[PDB]
C-alpha cells in the first residue's frame, strides 16, 4: 500500500503457528500490518522457555542505536526487553507492576495467616 | 512517599473517583503462600 | 501507454468542494456552542468527558470574561483554574491581542494572544493562547496583580546527570580499554539539553486543528 | 457634589463636528452590514454627532448596537463614546445611558473616568440614589477607580445607600463590599481606611455562609478563601502603625456583628476547593474572635477610634478635597478634547485620501 503520514517504529512482529508463538523485532513503518512489510529486522524473541530454562532474545544493538537516532519510536513490549537486557532503564510499569504483585502477595500470606490463626481456633475447640 | 501536600492535590484534582491510599510496598517479594 | 485518459469531472468535483469550503467556513459561535443541559455539542454532538461536567457548569471561558471588560482588556492578566490547583507557582498570560467573534450576539467567543509566563518563568515572544473555549479561566483583579504575580525562583535540584544503563555502561568502559584510553570514571548521561516541559505546557494554538465545517 | 463647571458642556458644544444626515449615513451602514462589510469607527462617529432629537436617540442606540457585533467593534473611539453620554443628557435620555452603560457587553459603551462622573453627579443631584448607586456598581465590575475624583463620588454614594439601607441580601453584601473595598483602597485617609475594613467584614460574611465562590465568581476579587482574616490585618496594621491612623467607631461594630452572626448561626457544580490540608475559615473562626478583641482594645487604647459616623466623615473629606480634584480633572478634560480633534482629523483625511486612490482605481480599471 501507499501510506501517507506515519513514523518507523520498533515493534514484535507475530510468528509461529497456534500455542507456539515467536517474535521479530523489526523497524517498521507504524502503519504496515504487524507481519507485514518491514524495513530492517532488528532481532528476535523466542517466549517459549528453551531445554535450558531460557527465554531468549536476539538483539541487534548497532543497528538498533541507528534506527533509534532517525526517529524510530518503540513499542511498549519492546522497551520493556530493552529494560530487561539493561540497554534501557527499567520501565515505570514494569516497577509499577512488580509493586502491585508484591503488595497483592502480602494479602494472600496474610489471609492465609489469618485461616490458620482461624484454623487454631478451630484446634482449640477440637 | 509523596509529600503530605501531593496527595492532597491529588485527592482534590480527583476528588468523588479516589482509590485508598497505598503505603510503601514490602521490601522484598513475599514468598508465595503454599 | 497513452491509454491513460484525462478525469476532466475528478478535477471539477475537487475544486469546485474546495471552493465551498471557504465560502461556508464555520465561526466560533456555531463550532464551540454547548448545550449546558446535556453537555453536547450541536455542531456535531459530541458528548464532553465526564471530568469536564463540574467546570462546564462551574467556571467561565476567556472571551465572557474578556467581553466585560474595556478594549476587550489589554494588558490584563488571566489564569486557568487546571494551573491554580496544579502549580503553586503563578502562571498565567498577559493580553496583547483579542478577535472577538462579532457574530456572536454576547461576544463570548474568539481568539487572543498574549505572552505566557509558566510556573513563574516568562516566555520572551507573544503567542495565540490556545484552549480559549475550555470554562476554566479566572481573571487576574488589578489589586491582586503584585501579590499573584510575586515569584522567587528556588535553585534547580533536578539532577543534571545521570548514569547509563547497566549494559550500556558496561559497552561503553569496555570500548575504553579496547581503544587503550585507560580510566575510571563513571560514564555520565548529560539531562540539560534533553529537559521536558510539564505535560499540562500550552501548545501552539497556531499549529492546531481547526473543526470542519459539516454538522452530523 | 460636584460643581456646575465640572458638568458643564458648553465645551463639547463647541467642537467642530461634520454636518451629515442621519438618514444618509444610516442608508451607507445598513448597505454595509447587507453585505458584510466592515463599518469605519468614524462612521459610526458621524452619526452620534449628528444627533439632534430625542428620537435619534434610538436610532443611534440601534446602530451603536450594531457595529458593537461587526468586525470593527474593537475601534469604538473615546469621543465617540463620550459624545454619547453627552447626547444621552443633553436630550433627558439618562435611563438610555444606563441602560447601555449596564448592557456594555451588548452596545459596547465603557466610559472614562471623567465619563462616568457626568453621569453619576446627573443622578446625585436629581436625588436618584438608585440609579447612581448603578454607576457606582458598574465602575466596580470594570475596576475603574482610577481618579480621585471617582474615589470620592463613588465612597459618597455607597455610604448614604447603606444607611438606608438596614437589611442587605448576599447579592447587595457582595457588590457594596466589593465597591467599599477597591475604592478604599485607593484612599489612605480615615475614610479610605475605613472603607478597607468595611468591605473586607461584607465579604467574609458571604465567604463563610455561602462560601468563597460567592464572593469572586464574576467578581473582581481574588479567589483565595480568608477574607476576614484580611479585615483584622486592617485593624492590627493601624493598631501597630507608628504613624497615627484611625478607623471609624462604625466600621467596627460591623465587624463584631459578622463575627457573632457566623460564630453562632442557626448540575454538578459541588465540588472541595481547598486542600484537606489547609485550615476550614469555619474552624478557624474562634482564633478570629480573639483577634479582634485584641485588636479594639489597643486601638481604643491609643484613642484610634474615630466616634463620628462614616457618612459624616465621608462628607467632610468630598468637601475639603473634592474641589481640588475638579480644578485637575476639568483640566486633563480639555487636553483630551484637543487630542481627540486631532486624532479625529487625521482619520478624516485619511479617508479622503482612500477615496481619492478608490478613483484612481477605477480609471485604471
Ligand atoms: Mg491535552
Amino acid at each position: 500500500k501507499a501510506y501517507h503520514g506515519g513514523h518507523l517504529t520498533i515493534r514484535l512482529a507475530l510468528g509461529g503457528c497456534t500455542n507456539r508463538p515467536f517474535y521479530r523485532i523489526v523497524a517498521a513503518h507504524n502503519k504496515c500490518p504487524r507481519d507485514g512489510r518491514f524495513v530492517e529486522q532488528l532481532g528476535s524473541y523466542d517466549p517459549l522457555p528453551n531445554s535450558h530454562g531460557e527465554k531468549l532474545v536476539a538483539l541487534n544493538l548497532d543497528r538498533i542505536r541507528h534506527w533509534i537516532g532517525c526517529g524510530a519510536h518503540l513499542s511498549k513490549p519492546m522497551e520493556k526487553l530493552l529494560g530487561l537486557s539493561g540497554f534501557f532503564p527499567l520501565h515505570p510499569m514494569m516497577i509499577t507492576n512488580a509493586e502491585r504483585l508484591r503488595r497483592r502477595r502480602a494479602r494472600e500470606v496474610l489471609l492465609a495467616s489469618q485461616k490458620a490463626e482461624s484454623e487454631a481456633k478451630e484446634t482449640e475447640a477440637s | 512517599q509523596p509529600p503530605e501536600r501531593e496527595l492532597s492535590r491529588l485527592r482534590r484534582l480527583y476528588q468523588g473517583n479516589l482509590l485508598e491510599e497505598s503505603g510503601p510496598p514490602p521490601e522484598s517479594m513475599p514468598e508465595m503462600p503454599t | 501507454r497513452k491509454k491513460v485518459r484525462p478525469r476532466l469531472i475528478a478535477e471539477l468535483a475537487r475544486r469546485v468542494r474546495a471552493l465551498r469550503e471557504q465560502r461556508n467556513q464555520p465561526r466560533d459561535s456555531q463550532l464551540y456552542a454547548l448545550d449546558y443541559e446535556t453537555l453536547t455539542r450541536p455542531h456535531s454532538g459530541r458528548r464532553l468527558p465526564v471530568r469536564a461536567w463540574a467546570d462546564v457548569r462551574r467556571e467561565s471561558r476567556l472571551l465572557q470574561l474578556l467581553a466585560r471588560l474595556p478594549l476587550f482588556g489589554l494588558g490584563r492578566l488571566v489564569t486557568r483554574k487546571s494551573w491554580l490547583w496544579q502549580h503553586d507557582e503563578p502562571c498565567y498570560w498577559r493580553l496583547t491581542r483579542v478577535r472577538p467573534d462579532y457574530t456572536a450576539q454576547n461576544l463570548d467567543h474568539g481568539r487572543a494572544w498574549g505572552i505566557l509566563t509558566f510556573k513563574g518563568k516568562s516566555e520572551d515572544t507573544a503567542r495565540e493562547i490556545e484552549q480559549v473555549m475550555y470554562h476554566d479561566w479566572r481573571l487576574v483583579p488589578k489589586h491582586e496583580e503584585e501579590a499573584f504575580t510575586a515569584f522567587t525562583a528556588k535553585p534547580e535540584d533536578r539532577l543534571n546527570s545521570v548514569p547509563y544503563p547497566p549494559l550500556l555502561r558496561a559497552m561503553i568502559l569496555a570500548e575504553r580499554q579496547k581503544n587503550g584510553d585507560t580510566s575510571v570514571q563513571e560514564p555520565l548521561l548529560n539531562l540539560e539539553r534533553t529537559r521536558m516541559r510539564p505535560w499540562d505546557y500550552p501548545a501552539k494554538q497556531e499549529t492546531k486543528g481547526r473543526a470542519k465545517g459539516t454538522p452530523v | 457634589l460636584l460643581s456646575a463647571a465640572y458638568v458643564d458642556s458648553h465645551q463639547w458644544e463647541a467642537r467642530e463636528k461634520e454636518e451629515y444626515h442621519l438618514a444618509d449615513l444610516a442608508s451607507l451602514m445598513d448597505k454595509a452590514y447587507e453585505r458584510k462589510l466592515p463599518v469605519s469607527s468614524l462612521s459610526i462617529s458621524r452619526f452620534v454627532d449628528n444627533i439632534a432629537s430625542r428620537e435619534d436617540l434610538d436610532s443611534a442606540e440601534y446602530y451603536l448596537y450594531k457595529f458593537r457585533h461587526s468586525p470593527n467593534c474593537w475601534y469604538l473611539r473615546d469621543w465617540t463614546i463620550h459624545s454619547w453620554i453627552r447626547q444621552c443628557l443633553k436630550y433627558g435620555a439618562q435611563d438610555k445611558a444606563l441602560y447601555t452603560l449596564v448592557n456594555k457587553v451588548q452596545y459596547g459603551i465603557f466610559p472614562d473616568n471623567f465619563t462616568f462622573n457626568l453621569l453619576m453627579d446627573y443622578f446625585i443631584k436629581k436625588g436618584n440614589y438608585k440609579d447612581a448607586l448603578s454607576v457606582v456598581f458598574e465602575i466596580m465590575m470594570q475596576e475603574a477607580f482610577d481618579v480621585p475624583s471617582t474615589q470620592f463620588l463613588s465612597l459618597y454614594v455607597l455610604y448614604r445607600c447603606l444607611a438606608e439601607k438596614t437589611e442587605l441580601t448576599w447579592e447587595e453584601e457582595r457588590d457594596f463590599g466589593a465597591s467599599l473595598l477597591l475604592s478604599g483602597l485607593k484612599q489612605r485617609n480615615t475614610v479610605g481606611l475605613s472603607s478597607q475594613l468595611y468591605g473586607y467584614a461584607l465579604l467574609g460574611k458571604v465567604e463563610l455562609q455561602r462560601g468563597v465562590r460567592a464572593v469572586y465568581h464574576g467578581m473582581p476579587l481574588m479567589w483565595t478563601p480568608g477574607y476576614l482574616d484580611r479585615a483584622l490585618q486592617v485593624m492590627e496594621r493601624v493598631a501597630s502603625s507608628p504613624e497615627d491612623l484611625k478607623l471609624g467607631r462604625e466600621v467596627l461594630d460591623v465587624l463584631d456583628g459578622v463575627l457573632k452572626v457566623v460564630t453562632s448561626p442557626d448540575g454538578s457544580a459541588n465540588l472541595v476547593e481547598q486542600l484537606d490540608t489547609e485550615e476550614p475559615e469555619q474552624s478557624k473562626l474562634p482564633r478570629y474572635l480573639e483577634r479582634f478583641q485584641a485588636s479594639r482594645s489597643k486601638l481604643q487604647e491609643l484613642n484610634r477610634v474615630e466616634s463620628e459616623s462614616l457618612l459624616t466623615l465621608t462628607t467632610q473629606l468630598v468637601k475639603e478635597k473634592l474641589p481640588a480634584c475638579e480644578a485637575e480633572d476639568l483640566a486633563t478634560y480639555e487636553q483630551k478634547l484637543r487630542e481627540w480633534h486631532l486624532e479625529r482629523v487625521q482619520l478624516i483625511q485619511r479617508e479622503q485620501e482612500q477615496r481619492e486612490k478608490a478613483k484612481q482605481e477605477y480609471q485604471a480599471l
